[PDB]
């Protein structure tokens, strides 16, 4: 024998801890919490930035939020589908 | 480049080293609001430019979306796109404009 | 302890937005350079002989 493996510092409970934090971080505040401050926003206004950001007018999520939340709720869901079939 | 929004950055040397100097932006005193995606005029929905539309709890203003500069809302902090059925959240309020009393004077 | 607990008054119509800002400086290190060694390997090993 002789040899040893030491436990990580973090356990896995607080690794998705901070997971968790970043989320919800994320969720409620879009960006403002990593530069400051957590500044809350409603989601489809974080959205509508990000919309921005891709050059894509505020009106074209205002006008298509429910394709928009039925699209990256079906994307999600199928995400965990395409993890756990492919076993590689 | 530093935590914040990043300003600029200047130079130093160090023994066998660099350093980095970050100058950055960061916010502070926040201020509660209430917002709206879009402000009903006339059953046409207008949409902010470049900010963000906040109520101080009586008026409607348009403002940065990271400083508070408290505007009045107009026909050139926003753009009409759509009816106001579609929008969901949707408020009612009044969009001045500058043609109309220019043009009655 | 993780960090301190803290959670973001979130709701479908509300927002906050700064009001005054704080420009900061801070320092970030970055090794550039090594010290330059060189080892003779016949006068390390075996030397004058």
């Amino acid at each position: 024998n002789g040899l040893t493996v030491l436990p990580p510092l973090l356990t896995d409970e607080m690794i998705a801890q901070y997971t968790s934090a970043l989320l919800a971080g994320t969720i409620t505040s879009g960006w403002t919490f990593g530069a400051g401050p957590a500044l809350q926003i409603p989601f489809p206004m974080q959205m509508a930035y990000r919309f921005n950001g891709i050059g894509v007018t505020q009106n074209v999520l205002y006008e298509n939020q429910k394709l928009i939340a039925n699209q990256f709720n079906s994307a999600i869901g199928k995400i965990q589908d395409s993890l756990s079939s492919t076993p590689s | 480049c530093g935590k914040g929004y990043h300003l600029m950055s200047f130079p130093q040397s160090a023994p066998h080293g660099v350093v980095f100097l970050h100058v950055t932006y960061v916010p502070a005193q926040e201020k509660n609001f209430t917002t709206a995606p879009a402000i009903c005029h006339d059953g046409k929905a207008h949409f902010p430019r470049e900010g963000v539309f906040v109520s101080n709890g009586t008026h409607w203003f348009v403002t940065q979306r990271n400083f508070y500069e408290p505007q009045i809302i107009t026909t050139d902090n926003t753009f009409v796109s759509g009816n106001c059925d579609v929008v969901i959240g949707i408020v009612n309020n009044t969009v001045y404009d500058p043609l109309q009393p220019e043009l009655d004077s | 302890s993780l960090g301190a607990e803290n959670s973001v008054a979130y709701s479908n119509n509300s927002i906050a937005i700064p009001t005054n800002f704080t420009i900061s400086v801070t320092t970030e290190i970055l090794p550039v350079s090594m010290t330059k060694t060189s080892v003779d390997c016949t006068m390390y090993i075996c030397g004058d002989s």
